[PDB]
RNA sequence: UCGGCAGGAGAGGUA
């Protein structure tokens, strides 16, 4: 309901919304911007989110 | 033209008029 | 390649920065986590001990951290692992 | 065949602002790049005098008028800025202009001190009637180029004193031709003829020499080596 | 790079500028350095030199209609109140220089400096993610610039002339500096053919065959050409193993050499070479002599004659109205249908007239601007012009804009030149919510795995053959063939396979597949995709805007909705 | 702005209002030039936005009923010859009449010379009939067209869109600092300037008295006399100035009607709103690349193009609560030094040059009964400069009408003297338009052969494109006019001057002429002129018989290969200048109900990331430049103070939190009886009101 | 209902690429694809 | 008047026959009065000498292919034109080359007439493949610059006396780029970038110092109309 | 240490 009430028709979308108990997952590019999180595309996805570096061990005891 | 002291602009127009605005 | 040298921002050259990376949303991540590791052994140096790993390349006059850390990967002197 | 006559300067007179320059036998192709070479030295870097502030006695800013002169300040301004002055000390002097009455204000009528000439002593200033007098004090420095208003509260002065832009170049136009000798046998050489003048403060052979002097100077960081 | 104000660089940056100051002991507290700063004391010009090195910024233009309205360049301090632009991002940018304003973003973490510095900075953008076409292009001035230099004129100073007996072949030179020497002194002109011994420029590919054979070892291997010197002076700009070219510099030939530069080397070569090309563009378009004046718009010779034709042809049919045989849209039809063969016989006596080495034929002729209706207008006759309703009217415009309307033609001429703005302001505003309804629909399009492993796939056209028994290429096979992944192999005759399941489709795999009798081939595309929640990379296949397999993770949706609607203002229907 | 815009401002009719129409109902139907619009509406001047078409502008010699219904003369013929008999016709009685065209040749007689001629027929219809049937006949070429467009010289080579914009264009323009009328104009700018109002005229005969800078006194037949006053540096409704100058001497003798003073925009009596330059068209390195302009520095030396610019501002003294404001230069908060530039009064002295963040007023608020003063001072606002020119105050206490609630009123006018510079916009009567790209030194400016530098360049590839031909006639005359002509007549008048007046058969140096809206100069006589110019100091002539010479590179000495186009043209400067553009923000004042930045240049505002620069951000896969830009540089109230102090302080940027636009929304929802909360992984709904 | 899935989507993607085409405008074909697959993702009941 | 900021050349050695002077800092105006004038002093000024015309044997008419050799006249001119050599005398000279024999004739074979030297003695001038004989007569004389071929008229002296073109010029290519430079709050200002590429008889860095000796004595034609003048001192060295 | 602020409507313009 949050990606459909701020399209058009807010009115309805929410009156049907409070009719029918509906929950939002907050699982798309709208709702994240909205409530202000990370996208779920290009460098906002957990492959890459989560990238762990470190200095090899040659270039650690050589400095 | 028409007015007491004004500067002599020569004009190319090759129409008369017979009406003032 | 062929080319004459890059000046400023686009050095090094990118296109051989992406032979040590899957892809150009990895590379970022890599370089912003390795130029906060460098900020935070500049800002822990001065104070007490700490546990990170100071600049791998020679640095500059003032040279940003950024500058060094893409530095230290063209160099091949870096490791990471992708989640 | 190597050519041997080593290049000649000679000059003609046409009247007192104008003067012409003949520079025969340049090498066959160098004939324009000394042309432009002397024109861009001798239209931006000869040094000369201007007037840099006035204070006229009741006035206080550009923006007004003053009671018996048929022009405000910003045209007695806008027609004190084709002065000819001349000058021959490092340091401002300060002139003085006293007129009253009915008539007509000119630069005759500027006393000068002793180091400045003006040579204009014929132009306009302001129109008075039998009601206003002018009291004007120019001062006037040397310099170099065009140097936009120095302004009043970052030099500290007081509150009268109004800026004035000051053009300090003595030449007016200067333009060159060339005559190239293009016959066969390859003896081939070239002449230019360049025409400089000057409004009244320097002689056309003054400023030529003054472009020579910055040309000779310049030109001896490259031969520092051998 | 990019042109700053100071006054604007130093309120963008006055926190940074801040911590400089106050770490080189020029002020004791954090109090002071604001107030030294906001002050503009003159010992703030030195430390805003060091804090903006390698500090990108965001520029904006408004309308965003796709993702090239905003990139990332390196800030430089300028004197002035003015930003300074590239002349090669105004096609991405969309600006002309009569009046635009665009804004200035400063990133501030790490992360998002990482980003602008290598997802949005603007010498990485130079392809079109739309239909891959590069937009960082030489056009207008250096179109014109370009196409003056390597144009060859028969019968100029200083060319080749095969004497014999008298003197030998007399314009024969050992050395492209030799050229250069004898063009200073007027002896050669740049666009007379000559005969040079080239050294350091690979020879083209049936050349090198027939000397060298094996390879070319360029850097030192001599050998001959016929040309001039400006192409020999073009050539030198593109990359040191480019095969020479010797062709006259079109639009279209230089999107095609620009094409080939990104599609076959790295792209920093490609943005170093587009920086001089612009270079050369610009010096040679000011000594190219094209200027306008009253007495290069030549009228047609004889024009008059045809118009006092057309118009008996006219007066009969109306002759026979007054008496009566047509009604009213016989009469009016019969009537445009002669006054639109009148405007196309003068167009024809115009497009013979005209010598070729005008200033305003060269310049849409070479690409640059502008059509020949323009030139018909300008120089001929405007024609039939348009009622309020939409339909012609039956009388025309005789005169050109050259000689000067009447009041009455210059009346009826605004009826359809109104029309046109108010349509341009009312397509404006349909055209951008057409563009946010397709925006919202396929926001949740994303890149999610590699492979699917699906057998499904569509087929494609890809030419059809003549009854004669010669294959005609399809005219719409870049967009629907080029850059796709193959679902099934290609078999021929039932004989072996040339192309193997799962290859991009270039053109090297289309020329192979049609020179051996192929017509219907299966592709993999995203309307038959097993994943679950959005596609993976093979079935969409290649990524327009870098020209390499797609990123698990981009945002496929956006691009698609940001595409379709970006040329819809254009539509003039 | 400038007399014209003034002009044409009461001479508009306007579609829209509290009876008419709206911006949105209005179709495509109502913004179309009907038929029976000649000579009562102009179809070229219009608004270029969403206004297209539903504002209008009276024709000149138009006229209204005393019902509402506008009228328009006509020229009565009958047997075939013009007569001389004026008729007002509406628009419901011109359409059972055939009407000729006013482009007709007639004869000494006034018959008609060509067998058919160009009519008018009743639903618009344009037809060719024999001439034997017409009616009526137009009075003038110009009937059809406004007082701004009958001012561009040429009109008819132009198109249609590039004469609205020069119309639109030509109402833009600054005064100067003076003034110069043009050297090819059209005869309408001498009546354009008595009308508008902006100079002075005499009401009556007589000689001249006394005249200084600020009075005129004229001494009548009859004994009285009569003083007129001037406004000296008057600032208009733009901030511009408005100075009215004197042209009279003091014996002169002056007629009824004569114009005694300037003004504005004004020369000599005639209207004058730009500069004639000399120009060159050609490609110069690609500085004038996609219409961008390169000048000349003799036009900053030389004051070419400057304009003076006035400010005011104000403050108010008024009773409190707890006391009342007192206006006084006594300032418990603030140190000496500053406090210098004020009189005994608290107010500044005419004379002294303020600055961003000077003080021009000192005020004071008590808090109630010492040490109860505050300080509340008017200062410069940011970005501002210029000196002082006058001071008006009003008081309570001296008998002056005051609002009540109010003591004491002061205004303070500022003024600044505003020279040309990079970004600045200039313009042409024929829709020519671009901003400066640079500046350059004269000695790197092309010359003609006598050393001459040119004052600005145009590029050529933007004329051809958009069928504005005007602007190269237009250069091509005015240097006929201004180097002056002479036809040979020994063999008799040559055949292309047959038509050519007497006195235009020869003219002086610098000579002013002027060609009509729809009758004009032809392209015969222009290039038979062009060949007979007069030559210069030494017996050259510059410039051959097609308009074009051979100009000198300034940067490498050598000739330019082929040979350019050169003129004079007629150059204005419009009120979009870049000194009132250019704005940057780091943190300033936020709002109120959502704690975002303020918006606008006056309030120190930010700028709008908008819905579309979103999609851009999505499209490129940056998600940490987005979260940054919607989090905590607008919303997101305690990162911005430790992303301050992290910056300050050279530590790492610190992770943003929530903003504070979502809870305003989650109350608005509350407010509605909608039971909206937020859950956790294990429901357990979370406070979201910070606190602990 | 009376061809099928299939054919829809070539009706689709060719009608809407002869508007663009006509004004010599060039797409892809692969980003209306997207689009089109969009609009047919549901299924009504007859039956429950 | 004293210029603030002294001006300063530096080079950079890239190749043995190939540098990069920089000049810098130029008051706004002067990098293009310096820059046209030193790449013309530089191309045609510095002295040298060169070969102006040729004599092979067997050549009475039709200038194609000599009987013996592998390469056409116009090669042989091309080959034969491209040798640096350099002459102390005053006079035209004259040179000789016979070999004959199943070999490849090289630089290495013009006997030097004692005073005028080659500098370049590996360079390949044609293959006498088909047992043959060549026999060359040059005529080497100086001059500076770029002389197009001298054709004559002596219809006698001239049996086959072909006329070749004379590259004197000791430099071959001279380019130059002025850029920009800041310094202290005014940007704006100059900086000169040559670039000389010179032959084997010369180096590089002797050219920008015997092309400041043809200037410092053609600009100082003007500096003695008046000699006391007041120009722009420089400042001490 | 006192002490200390930022809503709506209408009109005209630039790209
Ligand atoms: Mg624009
Ligand atoms: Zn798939």
């Amino acid at each position: 309901w949050l990606s459909a009430a701020s399209f058009q028709e807010t009115t309805r979308v929410l009156t049907d919304a409070a009719i029918n108990c509906r929950s939002d997952k907050l699982n798309g590019l709208k709702e994240n911007v909205i409530i202000g999180k990370l996208i779920p595309a290009g460098t906002g996805i957990n492959r890459y989110r989560n990238i762990a570096v470190q200095p090899t061990e040659e270039a650690r005891a050589a400095a | 033209n028409s007015v007491p002291g004004a500067p002599n602009r020569v004009s190319f127009a090759k129409l008369r008029e017979p009406l003032e605005v | 390649g062929g080319y004459d040298t890059p000046l400023g921002i686009t050095n090094p050259p990118i296109d051989e920065l992406l032979d040590r990376v899957s892809s150009k949303y990895a590379l970022v991540i890599y370089a912003a986590k390795r130029a906060r590791q460098i900020n935070d052994y500049y800002n822990q140096l001065g104070e007490g001990i700490l546990e990170y790993v100071g600049p791998l390349v020679e640095p500059g006059l003032q040279e940003k951290p950024l500058s060094i850390a893409l530095r230290e990967i063209h160099a091949d002197l870096l490791e990471h692992t992708e989640g | 065949m190597l050519i041997s006559q080593r290049p000649t300067l000679s000059e003609d007179v046409l009247t007192d602002n104008r003067s012409q320059f003949v520079i025969e036998p340049l090498e066959p192709g160098f004939g324009y790049t000394l042309g432009n070479s002397l024109r861009r030295t001798l239209l931006s870097s000869i040094p000369g005098a201007a007037v840099t502030s006035i204070r006229i006695d009741g006035v206080l800013h550009e923006f007004t008028t003053v009671p018996g002169v048929k022009e405000d300040v910003t045209e007695i301004i806008l027609n004190l800025k084709s002065l000819v002055v001349s000058s021959e000390e490092d340091e401002p002097v300060t002139m003085y202009l006293r007129k009253q009455g009915p008539g007509e204000v000119t630069a005759g009528d500027i006393v000068p001190p002793a180091g400045v000439t003006v040579h204009n002593p014929g132009m306009h200033i302001a129109t008075l009637n039998d009601k206003g007098k002018l009291e004007v004090e120019l001062v006037v420095e040397r310099g170099r180029g065009y140097v936009p208003a120095v302004q009043n509260r970052a030099s500290g002065a007081e509150i009268g004193r109004i800026p004035v832009d000051s053009i300090y170049s003595p030449v007016l136009k200067v333009t060159y031709k060339v005559d190239a000798t293009r016959v066969e046998q390859r003896t081939d050489f070239d002449k230019l003829i360049l025409d400089v003048e000057t409004k009244n403060s320097i002689s056309p052979r003054d400023a030529l020499a003054s472009a020579g002097k910055t040309l000779v100077e310049l030109f001896g960081l490259a031969r520092e080596l051998n | 790079q990019c042109g700053l104000p100071k006054l604007m660089a130093l309120e963008l940056f006055k926190p940074f500028v801040m911590k400089r100051l106050v770490d080189l002991n020029h002020a004791q507290n954090i109090k002071s350095a604001k107030r030294m700063v906001e002050r503009q004391r003159p010992q703030v010009w030195d430390v805003l030199e060091e804090v903006i090195a390698e500090h990108p910024v965001l520029l904006n233009r408004a309308p965003t209609l796709h993702r090239l309205g905003i990139q990332a360049f390196e800030p430089m301090l300028v004197e002035g109140k003015a930003i300074q632009l590239h002349p090669l991002v105004c096609e991405a940018f969309n600006a002309d220089f009569d009046g635009d304003q665009m804004a200035v973003h400063l990133p501030l973490s790490a992360e998002a400096q990482a980003e602008a510095r290598i997802l949005m900075l603007s010498s990485n953008n130079i392809l079109s993610p739309a239909s891959g076409r590069p937009l960082a292009m030489p056009r207008l001035d250096m179109v014109t610039g370009l196409y003056y230099l390597t144009t060859e004129v028969p019968g100029d100073t200083g060319e080749y002339q095969p004497a014999s007996g008298d003197h030998p072949e007399t314009g024969v030179y050992s050395s492209p500096a030799e050229a250069i020497m004898a063009a200073d002194r007027g002896v050669l002109s740049v666009r007379a053919k000559i005969k040079v011994r080239l050294t350091q420029l690979r020879p083209p590919v049936e050349i090198e065959a027939e000397l060298f054979g094996h390879s070319g070892w360029q850097p030192g291997d001599a050998w001959m050409a016929e040309t001039t010197l400006g192409r020999v002076m073009f050539n030198e700009l593109l990359p040191l193993g480019y095969p020479f070219v010797n062709k006259q510099m079109h639009k279209k030939v230089q999107a095609a050499i620009i094409n080939d530069l990104a599609e076959r080397y790295p792209m920093i070569v490609v943005a170093q070479t587009v920086d001089k090309l612009k270079d050369a563009g610009f010096y040679w378009a000011t000594r190219s002599g094209v200027t306008v004046s009253m007495a290069d718009v030549l009228v047609p010779p004889r024009k008059k004659e045809i118009l006092d034709h057309y118009e008996e042809r006219a007066d009969k049919v109306e002759k026979q109205f007054q008496r009566g045989a047509l009604n009213h849209d016989e009469r009016n039809e019969a009537l445009v249908e002669i006054w639109k063969e009148a405007t196309d016989e003068v167009g024809q006596a115009l497009r013979e007239h005209y010598p070729d080495d005008n200033p305003i034929i060269t310049i849409v002729d070479s690409g640059a601007t502008g059509n020949f209706t323009q030139t018909r207008t300008l120089a001929g006759m405007k024609g039939l012009v348009t009622n309020p309703k939409g339909e012609f009217i039956p009388r025309p415009v005789k005169s050109s804009f050259r000689e000067g309307l009447t009041v009455l033609e210059y009346f009826i001429n605004t009826h359809g030149a109104r029309k046109g703005l108010a349509d341009t302001a009312l397509r404006t505003a349909d055209s951008g919510y057409l563009t946010r309804r397709l925006v919202d629909v396929s926001q949740d399009v994303i890149v999610r795995e590699h492979d699917c492993q699906t057998e499904r796939g569509i087929v494609v056209e890809l030419a059809e053959r003549a009854p004669d028994g010669t294959l005609i290429r399809d005219p719409y096979i870049e967009t629907s063939a080029y850059a796709r992944t193959l679902g099934t192999d290609a078999v021929d005759e039932a004989g072996n396979v040339i192309v193997e399941r799962g290859q991009d489709l270039g053109d090297p795999e289309i020329d192979a597949l049609l020179a051996a009798g192929i017509t219907q081939v299966k592709v993999r595309s995203v309307l038959t995709c097993a994943t679950s929640t959005g596609v993976c990379a093979t079935c969409y296949g290649r990524s327009m805007a870098t020209g390499k397999l797609v990123d698990i993770g981009e945002a496929v949706g956006i691009v698609a909705a940001q595409s379709i609607g970006e040329p819809g203002t254009q539509l003039t229907m | 702005n400038n007399p014209l815009s003034g002009l044409t401002h009461k001479r508009r009719l306007s579609a829209l209002g509290p009876g008419g129409l709206s911006r949105e109902r209005a179709g495509l139907e109502v913004r179309d030039v009907h038929p029976s619009h000649y000579g009562r509406m102009c179809p070229i001047e219009t608004p270029e936005g969403p206004n297209i078409g539903l504002i209008g502008s009276l024709s000149v010699y138009a006229r209204v009923n005393p019902f509402g219904f506008i009228e328009t003369p006509y020229r009565k013929v009958v047997d075939g010859v013009v007569s001389d008999e004026i008729v007002y016709l509406t628009a419901d009685e011109e359409d059972r009449h055939v009407v000729a065209q006013a482009n007709s040749p007639i004869d000494a007689d006034g018959r008609f010379v060509e067998p058919r001629v160009l009519v008018r027929r009743k639903a618009g219809e344009v037809e060719y009939v024999p001439s034997s049937e017409v009616d009526y006949m137009d009075v003038s070429p110009r009937q059809m067209v406004s007082v701004a467009t009958a001012m561009i010289p040429f009109l008819e080579h132009d198109d249609a869109n590039r004469a609205l914009m020069g119309a639109n264009m030509q109402r833009q323009a600054v005064p100067l600092v003076r003034s110069e009328a043009p050297l090819v104009g059209t005869g309408m700018e001498l009546r354009a300037a008595i009308d508008a109002g902006d100079v002075v005229v005499a009401e009556e005969s007589g000689v001249i008295e006394e005249v200084s800078a600020d009075y005129i006194t004229v001494m009548h037949d009859n004994g009285t006399r009569r003083t007129y006053r001037m406004r000296k540096f008057a600032r208009s409704n733009h901030g511009t100035c408005a100075n009215q100058c004197p042209i009279v001497d003091a014996g002169d003798r002056v007629e009824a009607g004569q114009v005694i003073a300037d003004g504005p925009c004004t020369d000599d009596g005639e209207m004058a709103l730009g500069k004639n330059l000399l120009v060159a068209i050609m490609p110069w390195e690609g500085h004038n690349y996609e219409d961008a302009i390169i000048l000349s520095n003799r036009l900053v030396e030389e004051d070419v193009l400057t304009s003076i610019h006035i400010e005011e501002h104000e403050i108010d003294a008024r009773d409190t609560k707890l006391g009342a404001e007192e206006i006084t230069r006594d300032i418990p908060n603030i140190s000496d030094e500053v406090l210098a530039d004020l009189d005994e009064r608290g107010i500044v002295r005419i004379g002294a040059e303020v600055r961003d963040g000077d003080i021009l007023v000192g005020k004071v608020t008590p808090k109630g009964e010492a040490r109860e003063v505050r300080d509340t001072s008017l200062k410069v606002p940011h970005g501002e400069s210029g000196k002082v020119i006058g001071i008006r105050v009003f008081s309570r206490e001296d008998e002056d009408e005051l609002p009540a609630g109010v003591n004491e009123l002061v205004r303070v006018y500022v003024a600044q003297k505003r020279k040309i510079s990079d970004g600045d916009k200039l313009a042409g009567r024929h829709g020519n338009k671009g901003v400066i790209g640079k500046i350059l030194p004269v000695e790197d400016m092309p010359f003609l052969a006598d050393g001459t530098p040119v004052d600005i360049i145009l590029n050529t590839h933007g004329v051809p494109r958009r069928m504005n031909i005007g602007q190269i006639l237009e250069t091509h005359l005015g240097w006929c006019a201004h180097s002056g002509w002479k036809v040979d007549a020994a063999k008799g008048v040559p055949d292309w001057a047959a038509r050519l007046p007497d006195e235009l058969l020869e003219a002086q140096p610098n000579a002013i002429v002027s060609t009509p809206v729809f009758d004009g100069a032809q392209e015969a006589e222009l290039q038979g002129l062009l060949s007979c110019t007069l030559p210069n100091r030494d017996g050259d002539v510059l410039v051959d018989a097609d308009g074009k010479a051979m100009l000198f590179d300034g940067r490498s000495g050598e000739p330019f290969p082929y040979p350019v186009t050169v003129g004079y043209m007629y150059i204005m400067k419009l009120h979009h200048l870049v000194d009132d553009k250019i704005h940057a923000r780091s943190t300033g004042p936020y709002s109120m109900i959502t704690q975002q930045p303020l918006g606008g240049k006056a309030q120190f505002g930010g700028q709008r990331f908008g819905e579309m620069e979103c999609w851009a951000m999505q499209a490129y896969g940056a998600a940490y430049t987005l979260q940054e830009l919607l989090t905590i540089k607008s919303d997101d109230t305690v990162g911005r103070v430790k992303v301050y102090e992290a910056i300050v302080k050279g530590e790492n940027i610190p992770e943003p939190g929530i903003p504070e636009s979502f809870k305003v929304l989650l109350k608005e929802l509350q407010s509605l009886c909608l039971n909206v909360e937020v859950l956790s992984s294990d429901g357990a709904a979370i406070e979201l009101r910070e606190g602990e | 209902r009376v061809q099928g899935p299939r054919e829809v989507q070539i009706h689709l993607v060719r009608e809407v690429q002869e508007v663009y085409r006509a004004q010599g405008v060039s797409i892809h074909d692969k980003h209306i694809e997207v689009i089109v697959r969009q609009m047919l993702r549901r299924v009504t009941i007859i039956d429950s």
